[PDB]
């Protein structure tokens, strides 16, 4: 039926036909984790006092923790979960090499300036992000808390800096007046402006002179370590059989089989010129497992014509037999094409109608029988240093012989 | 042009067998030939000799080979069975009966 | 297998390879093309005759030796010592057999081979050549040669009193062929690359493979993980149209250097046909100078031709 | 490179990218169909010769 | 040429082109090819003597 | 040592092989402008015996000429300026319609 459905046709001719490969399925899925599991310390910049300002980032190097949702998610009402890279409605299930939250408390007047392509106070060389920029923005409201009464006059910008600033990169000095033609470097005082600008917010301001307080995220991925990720149960692996393995963030389907090279100590993600994962450590222990993909075949169907019979061998290109073939048959062979099921085999010699590979024809004899290739018909001529030969009688014979010269032309 | 305007002694593409003539046809999108052939059809074996002595000199057929049926020895063609006797102006003489290997001896008739 | 090789096991991007029309269908149809084509070639090289001959045991040529051609049973595969030098002298694989870039064996084994050259040799060494039109006709080699020197305007007797020379220059220079062809290896630079050419057009195609197409990575299985479906259809894209445009590149490729071997395998076997199982009368077709005699011998992927001629070599100045 | 903004640079850079490279493809097959009959016709010169 | 090609003397071309990054090996490695094949082939139609 | 880093290999036999091109850097740069700039309207507004009250601001627009800042920087008294948004030392690169 597949072979009916492949020819798009109602009744098959003859032969070698082709359709998908055999893809065995994988069987569970594997964890695998450090056993290690304190309590990452979250929040610090959430729910404390007033924490920082646009002077000083956060440069937070968070070290080996677990994180989670529990944490976060302190306050509901937060704002826009401007997404850069990993979407927010998956954060967990996923491990990063290492995570740096950067922190600003300006007001949430203009939440977009944080963008690459929205400038403003980040075009006059503030604090500046690059064009990737991975991690997501966080710009959560601090009303009420850090809205002190008349202006949080401590709270306070940079108006403007001279050159331009790399992203991640602090400029924080006196900023004298280095610009304008009058030599006044800061000192003398016509037209300064010093890029000091504290903050004058009473309550009864606007939403546009209210503090929302600003926390973004950066980290990247395809590394071997990790710090921080959610919490799983990392089960013990299985030895020698299709499964679904993770590796701390790093996923994939195959078999896992005892390493027999040694990795350097410090190595552990060994691969070669595959340019895949050909072996990993053990995130627990020092057990290194190499990976290799379940098996893939190619199938394959033999018929004779529908004309006289509907019976079929079906053979596994490139699989051994003895194996992975799943159900039986009639009888199954071990050719060098690879694995055959339907057909009997037989010493006796014939010619080929329908090929196979490396010397191995199928035919219909009342049955599907297969057998080893048959050149001709043996002979041997007599010879000596005297004899000869000379023929009496002469036939004549016409053959034919086919030649195509012209093909349709066509225009567009 | 090389198969039907003349005739080819190159085996294996003016037909099968010796070639004699073609003969072509038209089709739709393309042209078919039909090759007159010619192959021999039964054989005979005989015992045949590279030479003939004769008064101390070889003698060397100028068409065919010498045969021999037991009784007594002819010259034929190559390609089919037409016995001769063996004279003078059917053959040429260079060298004599010591060089060559295989030779045999007999007479040779002269007119 | 194009679809497991743009995309893994994951439907969702087998779905959006859906949304590009029947594309699958034409590189497949092209490869099972010239796959058939390629096994079609050898045998109207080979099998141009119908029948095994068996040379009888007894060597018995005038003098001549054949032993550097026939087939030895020492060796337990029946190949003559010719054959086993080039066996010898022609010369990472799992990583492409895991992206469902399989190879195929062949229909015809190497034995096979062997059988139709050691036939094509018996029937060339016993029957002279009409055995190429109809019933082998036994000839004894001297009278044979005599009439193969008859056919380039030779008297026939010039053969026969000097029988000994001819021998012991056919079989020096046989003894000399083997030890020439040995000494430079260099000069099998066809075989080696025609497979070596194939072999990196496959490494480069398996290496292209992992390259980002300017997206976030190569990987399709993490970029699932981190990004959320319905704007991830923007993302696995230029995957896909990278991979199909060196996907057609490839076939393109295979294509055009397919042509030209089927075109130097229909040359071999016209050569064949016309060097072996006759005498040809063209200037340079079969050897240099007059020609006399080929033989074939099979070789890894393709055949070698010995060539016997004839060359004038001493002069003399007269007055016409 | 001086219109837009190299954030915005590249969503143009792409397009232009795109079509050189298929030029190329298209001019190099080209060249290689031509050179394959002329390699044909000079093979039949030789044999002529 | 690759680059001189598809692209002006701008680094950031030639970083959005190494993306890709093996294609036009194979263009270089054609071009040479049918070259060297077109220089060889007078040689058997000529150098017969 | 440069054909064997784009050979891919560490050992190469005999004959010619491709590498790159030779590309001479450019030597310095040339801009190239006409001599004639054209005064804008700022310094004919700026400059006046007599100036208007300020009971009514009369409004002019300022369009279609070279701007040469040189004639803001060119008065004598010098001590009272609110520079905001568009500063003098970014000013002369920016491009506005009025």
């Amino acid at each position: 039926s597949e072979t009916k459905c492949t020819l798009k046709s109602f009744t098959v001719e003859k032969g070698i036909y082709q359709t998908s490969n055999f893809r065995v399925q994988p069987t569970e899925s594997i964890v695998r984790f450090p056993n290690i599991t304190n309590l990452c310390p979250f929040h610090e910049v959430f729910n404390a006092t007033t924490f920082a300002s646009v002077y000083a980032w956060n440069r937070k190097r968070i070290s080996n923790c677990v994180a989670d949702y529990s944490v976060i998610y302190n306050f509901a009402p937060f704002f826009a979960f401007k997404c850069y890279g990993v979407s927010p409605t998956k954060l967990n299930d996923l491990c990063f090499t290492n995570v740096y939250a950067d922190s600003f408390v300006i007001r949430g007047n203009e939440v977009s300036q944080i963008a690459p392509g929205q400038t403003g106070n980040i075009a006059d060389y503030n604090y500046k992000l690059p064009d990737d920029f991975t991690g997501c923005v966080i710009a959560w409201n601090s009303n009420k808390l850090d809205s002190k009464p008349s202006g949080n006059y401590n709270y306070l910008y940079r108006l403007l800096r001279k050159s331009k600033l790399k992203p991640f990169e602090r400029d924080i000095s006196t900023e004298i007046y280095q610009a304008g033609n009058k030599p006044c470097n800061g000192v003398a005082g016509p037209n300064c402006y010093s890029p000091l600008q504290s903050y004058g917010f009473r309550p009864t301001y606007g939403v546009g002179h209210q503090p929302y307080r600003v926390v973004v995220l950066s980290f990247e991925l395809l590394h071997a370590p990790a710090t921080v990720c959610g919490p799983k149960k990392s089960t013990n692996l299985v030895k020698n059989k299709c499964v679904n393995f993770n590796f701390n963030g790093l996923t994939g389907t195959g078999v896992l089989t005892e390493s027999n090279k040694k990795f350097l100590p410090f190595q552990q993600f060994g691969r070669d010129i595959a340019d895949t994962t050909d072996a990993v450590r053990d995130p627990q222990t020092l057990e290194i497992l190499d990976i290799t993909p379940c098996s893939f075949g190619g199938v394959s169907v033999i018929t004779p014509g529908t004309n006289t019979s509907n019976q079929v061998a079906v053979l596994y290109q490139g699989v051994n037999c003895t194996w992975r073939v799943y159900s039986t048959g009639s009888n199954v062979f071990q050719t060098r094409a690879g694995c055959l099921i339907g057909a009997e085999y037989v010493n006796n010699s014939y010619e080929c109608d329908i090929p196979i590979g490396a010397g191995i024809c199928a035919s219909y004899q009342q049955s599907i029988i297969a057998y080893t290739m048959s050149l001709g018909a043996e002979n041997s001529v007599a010879y000596s240093n005297n004899s000869i030969a000379i023929p009496t009688n002469f036939t004549i014979s016409v053959t034919t012989e086919i030649l195509p010269v012209s093909m349709t032309k066509t225009s567009v | 042009s090389e198969c039907v305007l003349g005739q080819s002694k190159r085996v294996d593409f003016c037909g099968k067998g010796y070639h004699l003539m073609s003969f072509p046809q038209s089709a739709p999108h393309g042209v078919v030939f039909l090759h007159v052939t010619y192959v021999p059809a039964q054989e005979k074996n005989f015992t045949t000799a590279p030479a003939i002595c004769h008064d101390g000199k070889a003698h060397f057929p100028r068409e065919g080979v010498f045969v021999s049926n037991g009784t007594h020895w002819f010259v034929t063609q190559r390609n089919f069975y037409e016995p001769q006797i063996i004279t003078t102006d059917n053959t040429f003489v260079s060298g004599n009966c010591d060089v060559v290997i295989g030779i045999v001896n007999n007479t040779v008739y002269d007119p | 297998d194009c679809t497991m090789y743009i995309c893994g096991d994951s439907t969702e991007c087998s779905n959006l390879l859906l949304q590009y029309g029947s594309f699958c269908t034409q590189l497949k149809r092209a490869l099972t093309g010239i796959a058939v084509e390629q096994d079609k070639n050898t045998q109207e090289v080979f099998a141009q005759v119908k029948q095994i001959y068996k040379t009888p045991p007894i060597k018995y040529f005038g003098g001549f030796n054949f032993s550097q051609i026939l087939p030895d049973p020492s060796k337990p595969s029946k190949r003559s010592p010719i054959e086993d030098l080039l066996f010898n002298k022609v010369t990472l694989i799992c990583a492409q057999k895991f992206n469902g870039l399989t190879v195929l064996p062949p229909l015809l084994t190497d034995e096979m081979i062997a059988q139709y050259t050691s036939a094509l040799l018996a029937g060339t060494i016993t029957s002279g050549w009409t055995f190429g039109a109809g019933p082998a006709l036994q000839i004894p080699f001297p009278m044979q040669m005599a009439y193969r020197f008859n056919g380039i305007g030779v008297t026939q007797n010039v053969l026969y009193e000097n029988q000994k020379l001819i021998a012991n220059q056919f079989n020096s220079a046989i003894g000399k062929i083997q030890d020439s062809l040995s000494s430079t290896p260099s000069a099998l630079g066809k075989l080696q690359d025609v497979v070596n050419h194939n072999a990196q057009a496959l490494n480069t195609l398996v290496k292209q493979l992992s390259s980002k197409f300017g997206a976030i990575s190569s990987v399709l299985n993490d970029i699932l993980s981190r990004l959320d479906p319905p704007e991830a259809e923007v993302q696995i894209d230029r995957l896909i149209t990278g991979r199909l445009q060196s996907l057609q590149t490839y076939v393109t490729q295979q294509l055009i250097r397919a042509a030209e071997i089927r075109a130097s395998a229909n040359l071999a076997a016209t050569k064949m046909s016309e060097c072996v199982l006759g005498q040809s009368k063209r200037v340079d077709f079969c050897g240099k100078g007059y020609h006399l005699m080929s033989f074939p011998q099979s070789a890894p992927h393709g055949v070698v031709f010995l060539h016997v001629t004839y060359v004038p070599a001493q002069e003399k100045n007269f007055t016409t």
